[PDB]
C-alpha cells in the first residue's frame, strides 16, 4: 500500500523529465491512477489520469498536451513525461490511486484511495 | 461516479471472516467453481469428474426449492440437539470453517430432513390443490 | 366445403378515388383469409394475409379488414398499374376454394 | 376447444438405441491381486441390492440375433484378449528348426505319437552365444519339414506367437454390463421366449446379471439355465445354415482333467525374456479325458428330442451325428481348464437315434498349446504349461447344433454340433436383454395455458 | 409420524398405464435420470453421454419457459394436424409410448413454436412491461 | 391455418441485423450450444468442452438473478464510461458483433457488478427485510 | 425464390402427363405445396395439396382419386402426375408454395406465398 | 521481366487452396446491453 | 485466381487456382509381377 | 544387406538405361537357422 516515487529534480525549461511510481500491495491492474501536484497559491490541483482497463488518458484543460501519462501492469509502475515545461510547474507531485472494492457489504470501507510520498520538481532559468 | 477504479475480491478472500460478512462472497466462491496418449486421459477424467461434481451440488440444491438461489429459506425447524448458539455468537464471532467443523455429522441428516419435511411434505400440500 | 361468394365482377373506378371491395362466405372463416393480384401475363401474388396485415412490397393503399363471415378490402388510391383480378380464398377448412373473381378496369 | 400444448418432463417413453456399456462386478472377485485376462480391477463396484422393476401391460419386442449387446461384448472380449498379451514375452526367436523324437518313454500307453521331445538351438543373454535346450511339445504344435526328424512349429509360417503372461489367469468371472444414466436395459421375463417376437413380461432392470465370458464350442458351459423346459432358439428353423442354440433345464456335469504331472522349466531367451517350457512328466502319462454321466446325458438328449418335435415334425425321427469337419475349434469341443486348452472329441455324446415310438462317456481330448483364438490368422498365443494335475468340474448348460440339408423333405433330421462363432456363446446369456434410450420430454395438449 | 408403510412403484413403472395415470408419476422418472485401458474408456465414454443427455434435456426445458417444472403450461395452441382426438382418446385411451409413436414427425414444429413464436415473445413482452 | 407450412430462420441467421431485431432470435442460437481408441479422443474432448462451456455460461447466468432467463432485466445501473451513446443508436443502428467489440473491455467489470453489487445483495435483503 | 416448372403439352383425353416443378432458393422441405389451375371461367381452381413434414395429401372433390402427387426433398422437385384426363381440365397450372416464417417479428413478412410462373396443359380430341 | 518457377516442398500449401474460404469461430451467447428495464424487488 | 500473402516479396509462394481443369494422364508402361518373399514369422516382403 | 546388383539389359529396354537393377541377396526365412537366396528388381534411386 506504499506508493513510493522517484525521478525528477531541477531542470531548465524545455527539458524532459519522467516520474516513476512503483507500486506495492494494492492491485495495480484494477486501480485508477491519477497525478495531482501541490503548488504554492494553487494547492493540490489535477493534472492527468489513466483508466484501469484501456489506455484512455484524460488530461486537464490547462496542461493538455504538455504531459504524457503511461502505465505498465507488468513492472507495476506509473509514468508521467514532462516535456515543454513552463515556470508555473514548480510543485511537488503526488502519485495517488483510486478503486472501489466491489463486495462493498463485505468491506466496511470500500474506498481504496491510496496516496504516496511526493517528489519535488522545480523549473527555473 | 467517475475517476475511480474497480478492484474485485479474490478467490476464497473471506475464508477467515465472520459468517455474516462471508455471506457477501457467495458469487466469489461460485464463479471459480468450473474454471472456464499419455497425460491426456487423466485430465479428461478429472474434467468429467469436476463436471459431475458441479452437478449433485445443483441437483441436491435443485430438488429443493432453492435452484438458482444463493440464500434460500427453508421451512425446517432448527432443533437444539445440534450445536446451536445465539445468532450473535454465530454470524458475528465465528467463521464458516469453524461452523463446518462443528456440524460434521449432522449435515448428512439435514439433507435427509430437507428431502422429507421441506419437499414431499409441502409438495403433497401443493398436490392437494395442484391445477386450477 | 366453405363456398366463397364475391362482389360483382366489375367495379371500374377512375384513378385517385377510394375503392371498396368485399366477398362473402357460407359459414365462419375467423381470421384466416388472404387476397391475391393476378396481372394479365403474370402469376398471382398476395396482398393481405391473415385478413388484416399487409405483405412485403405492397403499398399503403392496399388494406383489408374483417372477421367471421363478411370481410372488406379497401384500396385507398387507385393506380393504372393496379389493374388485375381480385380473389379471396379461405384457409380454415380443407378444400381451400377461391373467389369468383372481380376485375377492375382503368377508366 | 382451446387446446394448448403442455410440456411433461419424466414421461415413461423409450426408443431402441445402441450405446456403450461399462462394467460392474462383485467386490469379492475385484479386490484380489491375482490379475485376470478380463481386467476387473477397473470395473465399477456393483450394487449390493439391484433394482429389478416389473412393467405391467408393456409388450416389447426383442431380437437376440440383431442384438447390439452381443457385438459390443465381442468387441470388448477381443480388446481385452489383445491388450492382456502386450506386456508378455514376444516368442519370435522360437521359430527355429526342431529335432523331435517321439516320447516313447517310461509309460507311453496310449499317448503314442502326441508328445514330442524336441531339442533346438536357442539364443541366450549374450547375443553371440547359443544354447542347446529341449522342450516337450505336442503333435498339434509341430509339423514336419523336408531317429531325429526335422520339425518346426505350426505357427511359424502364419504368424509369430506372443507367450501368455504367466501370472494372469484365464478364469471367467461374472461381468455385469450396465447402461449409462439416462438409458435402460429391458429384460424379458417370459419363460416361453424363443428369442424373437413380442415379450409380454418386460422388466426394466438397471443392468444384467453376471455373464461369465466362457470360451466354449459345441457345448455351452456354465451360465444361465432355462426355467421350465429345454428351449430351442434359432434365427430360422427352416434354414440349414443357421446355428441352433439350445438351453437346458438341468445342468449336465462334466469332469475334465489332465492326468499328466507336467513340469515347467525356465529358458532365458534374452535379456529379461523367459520361455517357460515343458520339462519332464514325472509318474504316469495318460490321455486327457472328459467323462459325462450316461444316465444324465441320455435324459438330457431325450428332453432335447422331445422339444425338437414341435419345430420340425412330430413323427420325424431325430438322429444325432458327430461333427462334419474343418478346423479343430469347430470339429472338436474346445474350452479352458485352468490355463490348459483342451480339444475334446464329441463322438461319444452325439451318437444316437430316436424313434418316435450308470456309466460315464469318456471323451478323448487333445491338448494344444499354440492356438489361434477368435479365428484371426496372424495372431497366436502360446499357453505356458501348468505344473501338477489339473481338474475342472463344469455344467453343460446348452448346445450349439447345426442341421444338415433335409433329406426327402421331412423324413429324418440329422443334427450335428457346430459352434465356431463366438457371438453364439454370448447370445445364450444376452438374449433376454436389450438397451433402450429414454426420452423424458413429451408434449401433450390440455385446457390450461400459462398464467401471464 | 402419522401414516405408516412405504411402497414405491419403481422406475418407469407407469409405462403400461394411460397418459392420465402416467403423468402423475413424473417425479420418479425425473429423480432417477442422473442421481448425481478398456472399462476406463467405456466408463469414461458412458458418463460423458450421461451428462450430455441430461443437459440437452435441461437446455430444451430452460429455453422454453419450463426451467424447473415437471408439468409446464405454455401458450402455443394445439393445431389439429398433430392430433385430431379430443383429449379423451389421448389421456384415457392411450399410453405415452403410443403418443410418442404418433407425434414423432411434429416434434420440431412444436418445439420451434415453444421457443421462438411464444417464449421469445413472452420475454420481450415482459421486457416492455417492466420497462415502464 | 390449414395450407401454411413451417420454415425457421437458422443458426446465426440474424447476425447482420440490428440488436433490436436480433434480440428476438435468441432461442435459435441457444439450441446449437450443446448439439445433443485411435483418434476418438478428439470426439471425446469436444463433447466435454461444449458441456464445460455451456455449464460455465449457465453458472455465470445463475450467479446473477437470471435463472432460465433469455432476456433478463437487472437493476444494475448502466455506466456512461462503458458506452457514451444512448438509446436508438444501439438497438436500431448496430448489430450484436459491433456492440460486442465495443463492450469487450468492460465485460469483466459488468459481470462484477451483476454478481457482487446485485445478486448476493438482493438475496441477502430477501432473507433479512422480508422472510424475517 | 424462383420456381422453374415444366411439362404440359397437347394430349388426347385419357392420357397421362407429368408436371415437374423445380424449386430453388427457398427451403423446400419446410414449405406446404399445393397445385392451383386456371382456365376460362374456373378462376384459380384448386387441384391438390401436399404437406411439408409427413406425406399427407389432400385433393379437390372433382379431381379426387384420378390424380396423384409426390415430392422429393433431396431433389427439390414436385410432381403432379395427371391420369384419366377430362376435357374440362384444360388449364394453366401454378406451382404454389406456402409457409409461415416462424420468427414472426424478425420477419416483418412472415408469409412466403411464392408461386410459379405457370405451364399450360391443353387436352382435346 | 518476372521469372516464375514452380515451388512445392511445403505440403501445407496444398490444403491452403481448399481451406482458404473456411474459418472456425467460437460463439459467446452471453451479452449485456442497456435498456430502460429494471427488475422488481 | 492468384492468391499470395506478400506477393511483392519473392520469398512467399504463389497459389494459383485454375478456372478450367487441365486433364493429365499418367501411366507406367510395365507389367510388373509382385513376388512375396517371406522374411519372418508372419511377415512378407513384396518385391519386383 | 549387401545387395549384389547388375544392370538388367533384358528385352530391348530403351535408351531406361541404368534405371533398373537386378539385385540378388541373402534374406532370412521363417526359421532363424536357415537363409534364402532371393532376387528382386530395384530402381536406381533406391540402391547406393
Ligand atoms: C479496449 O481496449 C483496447 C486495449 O486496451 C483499446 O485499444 C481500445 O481502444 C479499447 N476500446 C474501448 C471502446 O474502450
Ligand atoms: C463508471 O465508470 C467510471 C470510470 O470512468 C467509474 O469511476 C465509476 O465508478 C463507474 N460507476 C460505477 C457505479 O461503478
Ligand atoms: C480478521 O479479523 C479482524 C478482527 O477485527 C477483522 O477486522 C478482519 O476483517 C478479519 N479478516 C478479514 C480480512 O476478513
Ligand atoms: C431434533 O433432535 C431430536 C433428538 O436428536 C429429535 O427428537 C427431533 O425430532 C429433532 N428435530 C427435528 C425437527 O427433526
Ligand atoms: C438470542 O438473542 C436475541 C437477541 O435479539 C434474544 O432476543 C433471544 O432471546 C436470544 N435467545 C437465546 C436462546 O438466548
Ligand atoms: C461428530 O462425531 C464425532 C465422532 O463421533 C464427535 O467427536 C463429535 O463430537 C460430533 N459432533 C458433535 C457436534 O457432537
Ligand atoms: C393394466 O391394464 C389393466 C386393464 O386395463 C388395468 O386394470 C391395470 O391397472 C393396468 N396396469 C397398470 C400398468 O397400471
Ligand atoms: C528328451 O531328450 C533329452 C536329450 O535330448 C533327454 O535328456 C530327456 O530325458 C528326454 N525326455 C524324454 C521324456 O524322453
Ligand atoms: C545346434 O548348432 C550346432 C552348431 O553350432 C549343431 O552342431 C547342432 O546340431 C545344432 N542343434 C540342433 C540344430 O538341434
Ligand atoms: C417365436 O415365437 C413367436 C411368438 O411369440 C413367433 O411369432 C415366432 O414365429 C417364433 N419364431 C421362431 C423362429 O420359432
Ligand atoms: C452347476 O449347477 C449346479 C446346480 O445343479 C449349481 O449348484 C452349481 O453352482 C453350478 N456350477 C457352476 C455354475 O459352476
Ligand atoms: C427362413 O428360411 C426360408 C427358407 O430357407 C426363407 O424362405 C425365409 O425367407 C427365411 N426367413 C424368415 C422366415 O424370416
Ligand atoms: C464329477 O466329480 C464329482 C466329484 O468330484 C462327482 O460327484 C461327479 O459324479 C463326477 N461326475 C462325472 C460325470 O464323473
Ligand atoms: C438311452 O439311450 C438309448 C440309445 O443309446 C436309447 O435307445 C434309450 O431310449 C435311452 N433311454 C431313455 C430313457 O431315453
Ligand atoms: C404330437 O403328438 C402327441 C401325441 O403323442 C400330442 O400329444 C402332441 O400335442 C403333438 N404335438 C403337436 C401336434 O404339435
Ligand atoms: C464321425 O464318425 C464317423 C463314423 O461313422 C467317422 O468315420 C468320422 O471320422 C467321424 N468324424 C469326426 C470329425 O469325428
Ligand atoms: C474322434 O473320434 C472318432 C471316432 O471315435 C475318430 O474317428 C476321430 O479321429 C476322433 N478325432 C477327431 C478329431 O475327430
Ligand atoms: C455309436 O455307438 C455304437 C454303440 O455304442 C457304436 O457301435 C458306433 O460305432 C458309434 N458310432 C459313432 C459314430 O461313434
Ligand atoms: C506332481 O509333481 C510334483 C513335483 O513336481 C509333486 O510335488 C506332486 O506331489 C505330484 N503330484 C502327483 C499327483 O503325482
Ligand atoms: C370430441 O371428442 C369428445 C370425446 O369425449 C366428444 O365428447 C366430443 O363430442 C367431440 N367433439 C366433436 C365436435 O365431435
Ligand atoms: C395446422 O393444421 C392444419 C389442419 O390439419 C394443417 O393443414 C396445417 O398444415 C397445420 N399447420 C401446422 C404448422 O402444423
Ligand atoms: C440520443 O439519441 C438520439 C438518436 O435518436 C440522438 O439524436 C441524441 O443526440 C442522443 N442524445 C444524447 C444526449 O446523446
Ligand atoms: C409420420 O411420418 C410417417 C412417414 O413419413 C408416416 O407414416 C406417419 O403416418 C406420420 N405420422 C402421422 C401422425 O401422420
Ligand atoms: C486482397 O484483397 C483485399 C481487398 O480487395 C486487399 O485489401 C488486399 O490488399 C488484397 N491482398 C493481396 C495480397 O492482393
Ligand atoms: C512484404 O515484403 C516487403 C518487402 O519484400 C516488406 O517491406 C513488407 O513489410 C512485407 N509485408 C507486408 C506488406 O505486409
Ligand atoms: C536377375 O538375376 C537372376 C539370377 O540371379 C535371374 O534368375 C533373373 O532372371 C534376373 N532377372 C532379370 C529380370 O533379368
Ligand atoms: C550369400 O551367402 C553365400 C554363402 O552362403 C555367399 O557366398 C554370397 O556371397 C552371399 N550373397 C550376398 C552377400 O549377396
Amino acid at each position: 500500500a506504499h506508493l513510493v516515487e522517484s525521478g525528477g529534480g531541477l531542470t531548465q525549461p524545455g527539458g524532459s523529465l519522467r516520474l516513476s511510481c512503483v507500486v506495492s500491495g494494492i492491485s495495480f491492474s484494477g486501480h485508477y491512477m491519477h497525478w495531482v501536484r501541490l503548488s504554492s497559491g494553487r494547492g493540490l490541483e489535477w493534472v492527468s489520469g489513466i483508466s484501469d482497463i484501456g489506455d484512455k488518458r484524460w488530461y486537464a484543460d490547462s496542461v493538455r498536451g504538455r504531459f504524457t501519462i503511461s502505465r505498465e501492469n507488468a513492472k507495476n509502475t506509473l509514468y508521467l513525461q514532462m516535456d515543454n515545461l513552463r515556470p508555473e510547474d514548480s510543485a511537488v507531485y503526488y502519485c495517488t490511486g483510486r478503486a472501489i472494492l466491489y463486495p462493498r457489504a463485505y468491506y466496511k470501507d470500500h474506498r481504496s484511495d491510496v496516496w504516496g510520498a511526493g517528489v519535488l520538481v522545480t523549473v527555473s532559468s | 461516479a467517475v475517476g475511480i477504479g474497480a478492484v474485485f475480491l479474490g478467490f476464497l478472500g473471506a475464508a477467515g471472516s465472520t459468517m455474516g460478512a462471508a455471506s457477501m462472497t457467495l458469487t466469489v466462491q461460485a464463479r471459480n467453481l468450473l474454471s472456464g496418449t499419455v497425460w491426456g486421459i487423466k485430465q479428461l477424467q478429472a474434467r468429467v469428474l469436476a463436471v459431475e461434481r458441479y452437478l449433485r451440488d445443483q441437483q441436491l440444491l435443485g430438488i429443493w426449492g432453492c435452484s438458482g438461489k444463493l440464500i434460500c429459506c427453508t421451512n425446517v425447524p432448527w432443533n437444539s440437539s445440534w450445536s446451536n448458539r445465539n445468532l450473535s455468537e454465530i454470524w458475528d464471532n465465528m467463521t464458516w470453517l469453524q461452523w463446518d467443523k462443528e456440524i460434521s455429522n449432522y449435515t448428512q441428516i439435514i439433507y435427509g430432513l430437507l428431502e422429507e419435511s421441506q419437499n414431499q411434505q409441502e409438495k403433497n400440500e401443493q398436490d392437494l390443490l395442484a391445477l386450477d | 366445403e366453405i363456398v366463397m361468394t364475391q362482389s360483382p365482377a366489375t367495379l371500374s373506378v377512375s384513378p385517385g378515388e377510394r375503392a371498396t371491395l368485399s366477398c362473402r362466405a357460407s359459414q365462419s372463416v375467423a381470421s384466416d383469409l388472404v387476397w391475391y393480384q393476378q396481372k394479365p401475363g403474370q402469376p398471382p401474388r398476395v396482398l393481405i394475409y391473415e385478413a388484416s396485415k399487409r405483405a412485403a412490397g405492397c403499398p399503403d393503399r392496399f388494406s383489408g379488414s374483417g372477421s367471421g363471415t363478411d370481410f372488406t378490402l379497401n384500396i385507398n388510391s387507385l393506380e393504372p398499374e393496379d389493374v388485375g383480378v381480385y380473389y379471396c380464398q379461405q384457409e380454415i377448412d380443407w378444400p381451400l376454394t377461391f373467389g369468383g373473381g372481380t376485375t377492375v378496369e382503368i377508366k | 376447444e382451446n387446446l394448448w400444448v403442455t410440456v411433461y418432463y419424466g414421461v415413461p417413453v423409450w426408443k431402441d438405441a445402441e450405446t456403450t456399456l461399462f462394467c460392474a462386478s462383485d467386490a469379492k472377485a475385484y479386490e484380489t491381486e491375482k490379475h485376470n485376462v478380463w481386467a476387473t480391477h477397473a470395473c465399477v463396484p456393483t450394487d449390493p441390492n439391484p433394482q429389478e422393476i416389473h412393467l405391467e401391460n408393456v409388450t416389447e419386442e426383442f431380437n437376440m440375433w440383431k442384438n447390439n449387446m452381443v457385438e459390443q461384448m465381442h468387441t470388448d472380449i477381443i480388446s481385452l484378449w489383445d491388450q492382456s498379451l502386450k506386456p508378455c514375452v514376444k516368442l519370435t526367436p522360437l521359430c527355429v528348426t526342431l529335432q523331435c523324437t517321439n516320447v516313447t518313454n517310461n509309460i507311453t500307453d496310449d499317448m503314442r505319437g502326441e508328445l514330442k521331445n524336441c531339442s533346438f538351438n536357442m539364443t541366450t543373454e549374450l547375443r553371440d552365444k547359443k544354447q542347446k535346450v529341449y522342450s516337450l511339445f505336442y503333435r498339434l504344435d509341430v509339423v514336419q519339414i523336408n531317429s531325429n526328424k526335422e520339425y518346426r512349429l505350426i505357427n511359424c509360417n502364419t504368424s509369430a506367437c506372443t507367450q501368455a503372461c504367466p501370472k494372469v489367469s484365464f478364469e471367467p468371472i461374472p461381468i455385469h454390463y450396465c447402461a449409462p444414466a439416462g438409458f435402460a436395459i429391458l429384460k424379458c421375463k417370459d419363460k416361453k421366449f424363443n428369442g424373437t417376437g413380442p415379450c409380454p413380461s418386460v422388466s426394466t432392470v438397471q443392468c444384467t446379471h453376471g455373464i461369465k465370458p466362457v470360451v466354449s464350442t459345441q457345448l455351452l458351459l456354465n451360465g444361465s439355465l432355462a426355467e421350465e423346459e429345454v428351449m430351442i432358439r434359432s434365427e430360422n428353423i427352416t434354414n440349414n445354415a443357421k446355428n441352433i442354440l439350445v438351453q437346458f433345464n438341468t445342468p449336465v456335469q462334466i469332469n475334465c482333467t489332465r492326468p499328466n504331472n507336467n513340469t515347467r522349466k525356465s529358458i532365458r531367451i534374452g535379456p529379461g525374456q523367459a520361455f517357460y517350457a515343458t520339462g519332464d512328466i514325472i509318474g504316469d502319462i495318460r490321455q486327457a479325458h472328459c467323462n459325462v454321466s450316461k444316465a444324465t446325458w441320455n435324459e438330457t438328449l431325450g428332453k432335447v428330442v422331445k422339444q425338437l418335435r414341435k419345430h420340425f415334425g412330430n413323427n420325424t425321427i431325430i438322429r444325432f451325428a458327430n461333427s462334419s469337419g474343418g478346423d479343430l475349434e469347430v470339429t472338436t469341443h474346445s474350452f479352458n481348464c485352468g490355463g490348459e486348452f483342451f480339444y475334446c472329441n464329441t463322438s461319444g455324446l452325439f451318437n444316437s437315434t430316436w424313434i418316435s415310438n450308470n456309466d460315464s462317456i469318456t471323451l478323448p481330448c487333445r491338448i494344444k498349446q499354440i492356438i489361434n483364438m477368435w479365428q484371426r490368422i496372424g495372431q497366436c498365443m502360446y499357453a505356458p504349461p501348468i505344473q501338477g494335475v489339473i481338474r475342472c468340474v463344469s455344467n453343460i448348460t446348452g448346445l450349439i447344433l447345426t442341421r444338415d440339408g433335409g433329406s426327402t423333405n421331412s423324413t429324418t433330421e440329422t443334427f450335428r454340433p457346430g459352434g465356431g462363432d463366438m457371438r453364439d456363446n454370448w447370445r445364450s446369456e444376452l438374449y433376454k436383454y436389450k438397451v433402450v434410450k429414454i426420452e423424458p420430454l413429451g408434449v401433450a395438449p390440455t385446457r390450461c395455458k400459462r398464467r401471464v
